């Protein structure tokens, strides 16, 4: 009853990410708003740590499924919902093919009524004159899907998916993402069977900002049950 | 200067009233480009958008994300705001960065009445976003059931009208070919009738003008012409002038039946211009052709043909020349 | 050469396939004149008739009894074969020896959907056989109930349109007579107004052109003109110019009401050409006539008529001449 109420309207967001990648320290702050009723999110990320070595498309995947559009027939398979304002944590591993990996911890909750997202990142095992990081990949994005599976061992879920980032020369990079999602409280959280979640997004620039900026709007919604 | 936007967001209609009465910024561009009209449309507040439009707001206000008050209003679900925005000059075919049009969002969210009012104002049903989807796709991948049905009906109406116009083009080309055959039958030297030949050559050329008119029409509508094979006439030997006139009569009647079927189709799918075109250029010529060819047949039958030479000779001399 | 027909009869679609792939007789005339298409239509076998049409069969194949695959297919009850034959050029109005048309058999057998598709393609409802019966008769003498209803509706639509066009002819002839009376009233020497007289004579002749147009129309449709008695106008003494103009106004309004009733009738019975004719030649002239006659009436009333001579004198001089 309560876990679904906490998204009745708009929600302002504050996303902080602190990462260490091969001697490169970085902090990222993102500002925007979201609505779960339509699975819509609209954000703008900026790095107050100067020029960054990894392309912006990399940071996109690793920056709130609690906002995905959920229908009335999957009111019983919304794991992220039942835990509000309980919140939850997720541990994600992203694995690049033909380069190294990222280990990223994230804690998601409500703070007052603002959704603040604290994320810590450790990315290593890369060649620093490569393409995935050496700014050879194309500034774009594509439509993707996430598979969520129940996990009674952690009485939460696992989320697995695969992202394909096209390079400016036709080639693609397939990053495989795992993550464990677990709620902080011992309360009863609604258990979703394994199903999928479609996601679309778009990247753009502000015309009159002199820092490094990345504006992004996105639509996210789940499915998987062939209900009546 | 800036203190009006939070009152619009909180729904303080009286506060924005008294503060806009005093000289205030109506077309305010804010920290992310959200004008008071955008926030007045997100939340359902008709009074605020009315008093903002009256004071000179812009209905097309390019947000930093590419949105417009019509986008957010169609996504939310408030019908009255959609109506008052459409009457004020909102553009039904404005795009996001993803490429969504207000009908994309109306179909995703599941708002039937908003879908109707957007279809009445000129939203197109097969428009795509960057990722290639049409409103019917966003409707069928989200369980929104009736949006899908009322958009499928329109997709099908357009497809069927295109197909019927192609079939009419082929039918008139076939009739032209049949008349050419008829005409060069009466040119043999064991069939020495010259004005029968001129008659059927004239009809052969008129029937090609008829088909070119329909090709031009289908290019004006934005459809695709798809030409096909033309069958050969059923006979090479049209036994006499009477039998050829009767065959032309049956052919004209078949063509007229096809025109009537296409007119009923264009009437079912609410297409006034197609109906007007059909009855202006095609339904009064068929009636006159059928009347004239039946006249020829009864004249020939009364004079005594086909068992009478000097009946077709004198018909050819006096009526056809 | 002949071994394909028994495979068509047994429904051996694959056998006729492999044997027609090899060079075989497609238009085979047999011991009683039954082509493989006839036997493929008697039994319900769509694949065989498709692969036979593709290989060049004749849809109009004069059996020794006068039948055609459309006859046997309409009698049997298979709708898909009827459709694929009608799209390929089958003639809906071919006769037997008895004189039956495919609609006769569709009505006898009791096949509603086949009756519909045959009516869409130009089958006529009042066609007779040698013994004098129409499909409605074969429908009512066999207990087939709804065939009778949907054919009675069409018979009645045609009868009622014929009757309404006759009544409109009589009404325009009566209006012409009324205007002639009006015109020769203003020619007396105790009513010395010449341009009122010319006005109403012009209207008298225009209203006869109007009725001849409808006579020509009804001859183009194949109906029967039945002329009737023309009543005499209600008055011989039209008290003044104002009163005569008001009477002409009421008469034009009555004529327009009749036109609207006839248009609604032609719309109910799905008759696009009649509706187009009525609104092209008749509905814009009545609007202009009513506007002009109301203008004349208000001008005359403001100038001070009828209690003022020098009002109708100067109207007659300045507006009508």
């Amino acid at each position: 009853s309560k876990g679904e109420e906490l998204f009745t309207g708009v929600v302002p967001i504050l996303v902080e990410l602190d990462g260490d990648v091969n001697g490169h320290k970085f902090s990222v702050r993102g500002e925007g708003e979201g609505d779960a009723t339509n699975g819509k999110l609209t954000l703008k990320f900026i790095c107050t740590t100067g020029k960054l070595p990894v392309p912006w498309p990399t940071l996109v995947t690793t920056l709130v499924q609690c906002f995905s559009r959920y229908p009335d027939h999957m009111k019983r398979h919304d794991f992220f919902k039942s835990a509000m304002p309980e919140g939850y944590v997720q541990e994600r591993t992203i694995s690049f093919k033909d380069d190294g990996t990222y280990k990223t911890r994230a804690e998601v909750k409500f703070e007052g009524d603002t959704l603040v997202n604290r994320i810590e990142l450790k990315g290593i095992d890369f060649k620093e004159d490569g393409n995935i990081l050496g700014h050879k990949l194309e500034y774009n994005f594509n439509s993707h899907n996430v598979y969520i599976t129940a996990d009674k061992q952690k009485n939460g879920i696992k989320a697995n998916f695969k992202i394909r980032h096209n390079v400016e020369d036709g080639s693609v990079q397939l990053a495989d993402h795992y993550q464990q999602n677990t709620p902080i409280g011992d309360g009863p959280v609604l258990l979703p069977d394994n199903h999928y979640l479609s996601t679309q997004s778009a990247l753009s620039k502000d015309p009159n900002e002199k820092r490094d900026h990345m504006v992004l709007l996105e639509f996210v919604t789940a499915a998987g049950i062939t209900h009546h | 200067g800036k203190e009006l936007l939070e009152a619009a967001r909180a729904g303080q209609d009286d506060e924005v009233a008294v503060l806009m009465a005093r000289g205030a910024e109506v077309n305010a561009a804010d920290d992310v480009g959200v004008t008071p009209l955008h926030l007045a449309a997100q939340r359902g507040h008709l009074a605020i958008v009315s008093v903002l439009l009256a004071f000179g707001a812009s209905v097309n206000a390019a947000d930093l994300w590419g949105q417009t008050p019509l986008h957010l209003a169609a996504t939310a679900g408030h019908l009255e705001i959609v109506e008052v925005l459409l009457r004020s000059g909102a553009s039904v075919n404005a795009r996001d960065n993803i490429g969504h049009t207000p009908l994309h969002l109306a179909a995703w969210a599941g708002h039937l009445e908003i879908v109707e009012v957007l279809l009445a104002y000129g939203a197109d049903v097969f428009a795509q976003d960057k990722f290639g989807k049409t409103p019917f796709d966003l409707a069928i991948d989200n369980g929104n059931e009736d949006i899908a049905e009322v958009l499928q009906r329109l997709l099908e109406c357009r497809r069927d009208a295109e197909a019927a116009i192609n079939y009419q083009i082929n039918l008139e080309l076939y009739a032209s070919y049949v008349y050419l055959s008829m005409s060069y039958y009466f040119d043999r030297d064991d069939v020495a009738l010259k004005n029968f030949a001129k008659y059927f050559l004239h009809q052969s050329h008129e029937e090609r003008e008829h088909a070119e008119k329909l090709m031009k029409l289908q290019n004006q509508r934005g459809g695709e012409i798809s030409l096909q094979s033309i069958s050969s006439p059923d006979s090479d030997d049209w036994e006499s002038g009477l039998n050829a006139m009767e065959s032309a009569l049956h052919l004209e009647k078949a063509v007229n039946a096809s025109l009537l079927r296409l007119h009923k189709l264009a009437t079912d799918c609410n297409d006034p211009h197609l109906c007007d075109f059909i009855e202006t250029h095609y339904l009064n010529e068929q009636v006159k052709a059928i009347k004239e060819l039946g006249d020829h047949v009864t004249n020939l039958r009364k004079m005594g043909a086909p068992e009478s030479g000097l009946a077709e000779y004198l018909f050819d001399k006096h009526t056809l020349g």
